[PDB]
């Protein structure tokens, strides 16, 4: 893009954030959110928008 | 959390709406 | 006796369209009853010596050749009827559970998946049988037999015979490189990739000279992966061997219940990674499809209800694919008995 | 693999596939220890005189 | 991705000349090993890569009646995925006090009580419901070597 | 009745059979009848 | 979305109005 500001924001629905490959919750990865040694988050796992079932 | 469970006395044991996106829940019945 | 379904896996076979990806790109849909491929000889007779008096023997101008092909048709379909809906599915908990309606939207989803997988297998076998041998014949119970025959010189498709068999000759103090050069001398244009077959790769690797080409200080720049590298995937992009790129392909398709291998038992396929490949898709022949205005496409899906006593909502996908090889002399296939 | 079919002929209704289900059950384990004051009266092995 | 060895099995694996030769090639492989003495007292000792697999030699102990028994049979070798799906189930706990203090379906529920009597004694007890599973039973190949 | 037509002129419709070989048809239908309120304001002779 | 489906207990199973423009909904019954 060639505009004045190149910053943009996308709204993500909470349903998308899930563990990769639909596995269970490990100690350091609860509900698709990475957790460090303390309670703070480090990174998030985002699925892909699948409208068709396949 | 009773909301996500079986229910009070099993009254909600058959109410299991699918967890689908808004598009997959709107477009098939649009017309 | 209550219960709970903690885990529910799914089984799959090794499937990846390597041959279609590498050699067949730039898909060209067409709306035509038959397509043309044209080759021109390009052989120039040497200018023979002539006395300065006779001044004769005009030379014919070179003329080419063409061919015509007709794409085949494939249509898988599935079904769903109220009887399958009621009982249960092997992928939902005894707890939780859903209304009968949602089980239908899950069965239709897995049916879609299986249809698309079958079409992909057809395309891949379509490609592989075209790379290995010049021609293939599409036959079926209700499909009238039509064949595609690209013009490949008989001198390709070289196979070993009572002499010069790698298996019979000793594994020490012999070179495969000279045989590779002699084979690849036929192909028109440079060769840049070799697609082994696991048994063929195992046979090739065990030679003492091939190891020696790897651990020489100044006699080569090749590097491979002799030890075990890939065990579960269908492809193995191993290292280069001098200049060419070594690839081992073990992909599986199923005809009847059993599982079969695409590459037939230790073949070797010399080839160019930029080989001109054609991916032609015909015209889909369905009255509703032409109502919608869609033609010369792939994977046209639809469903309907049959108003019969048990009902039924069928599900169908139609492709009509046909993969071509613009130049069939840029590959050399070797049996390696 | 999707066998070829003519445009006019209707394809066979290919059978859908269903899974298999297994069942399991757990089992307990419990150790037990007992302490009585006659053990506490004396001197432990790793206690300085 | 991973191969698990009993030290006798690992000894039999690395004893061959071919594997030794796979480590002298300057371009013929990418495998790094620690064929020498790496760990002598510890239980687990990762021994580098080999192509892409990662050989680990495991020699632990468990005691059932007394003595000391090692977990793996003498010559074994396991080919398995390092991300293999394996899930650890713990069943319910069948003790009355567990309901009273609000614990059910967990592991290692400890409790400590004193019997009311003229001679009174104190007991200590921990109980669980340990069950171990695999989602795909066919991902690991178990051989016996010799 | 589904599209609200009762006794009109030249009702057309265009429909498709639902099957593996599908074939759309095209049909227009009407119920004509022509009358002459006074039947006798005419004289149609046969000449020779 | 339950609007485009059967309904609460199947009470909207027969309510299937045709999706037509105003021209096709007014003209045939104009007079």
């Amino acid at each position: 893009s060639s505009r004045l500001f190149r910053t943009q924001f996308r709204m993500v629905s909470p349903k998308r954030i899930s563990n990769p490959n639909n596995t269970g919750d490990s100690r350091n990865c609860r509900a698709g959110v990475q957790i460090n040694d303390s309670g703070a988050a480090l990174g998030y796992y985002v699925s892909e928008d699948g409208y068709p079932g396949w | 959390y009773h909301g996500g469970g079986s229910g009070f006395g099993g009254q909600l044991r058959s109410w299991n709406p699918p967890s689908e996106s808004v598009d997959a829940a709107l477009l098939p019945n649009f017309t | 006796t209550t219960a709970q379904l903690l885990a529910a896996n799914e089984q799959k076979f090794k499937f990846d369209p390597l041959f279609l990806r590498l050699f067949f790109r730039e898909s060209y849909p067409f709306t035509t009853e038959k397509v043309y491929l044209s080759q021109i000889p390009g052989l120039v007779n040497m200018a023979l010596y002539v006395s300065p008096i006779v001044s004769g023997e005009v030379i014919r101008s070179r003329g080419g050749s063409t061919s015509e092909f007709t794409p085949g048709y494939v249509k898988p379909k599935h079904e769903v009827n109220p009887q399958m809906t009621l009982r249960r599915l092997p992928d939902e908990d005894p707890q939780n559970l859903a209304d009968p309606a949602y089980r239908r939207r899950r069965i239709i989803m897995q049916n879609m998946r299986d249809e698309e997988l079958a079409i992909a297998q057809v395309e891949e076998m379509q490609a592989v049988s075209a790379v290995l041998k010049g021609k293939y014949t599409m036959t079926g119970e209700a499909f009238d037999p039509v064949e595609v025959d690209m013009g490949r010189s008989e001198e390709n498709n070289i196979t070993q015979s009572g002499g010069t068999e790698w298996s019979k000759r000793d594994k020490s103090t012999y070179d495969p490189t000279d045989d590779i050069e002699a084979y690849a001398l036929n192909a028109s244009g440079v060769v840049n990739i070799i697609v082994f077959d696991p048994k063929g790769w195992a046979l090739f690797r065990s030679f003492k000279a091939v190891k020696e080409k790897l651990d020489t200080r100044r006699g080569s720049n090749s590097e491979l992966e002799t030890a075990v590298k890939d065990l579960g995937k269908a492809v193995s992009y191993k290292g280069m061997y001098g200049d060419v790129a070594i690839v081992v392909y073990s992909g599986q398709y199923v005809e009847n219940g059993v599982k079969k291998n695409f590459l037939p038992d230790n073949t070797m396929v010399l080839g160019n990674t930029q080989a001109r490949g054609l991916r032609t898709y015909g015209c889909i022949q369905d009255a509703d499809a032409q109502r919608e205005g869609i033609n010369a496409s792939a994977r046209y899906p639809k469903n309907w209800v049959t108003t019969g006593d048990p009902a039924r909502e069928f599900t169908m996908i139609q492709s009509a694919p046909l993969m071509l090889l613009a130049d069939p002399d840029e590959f050399v296939s070797v049996q390696l008995a």
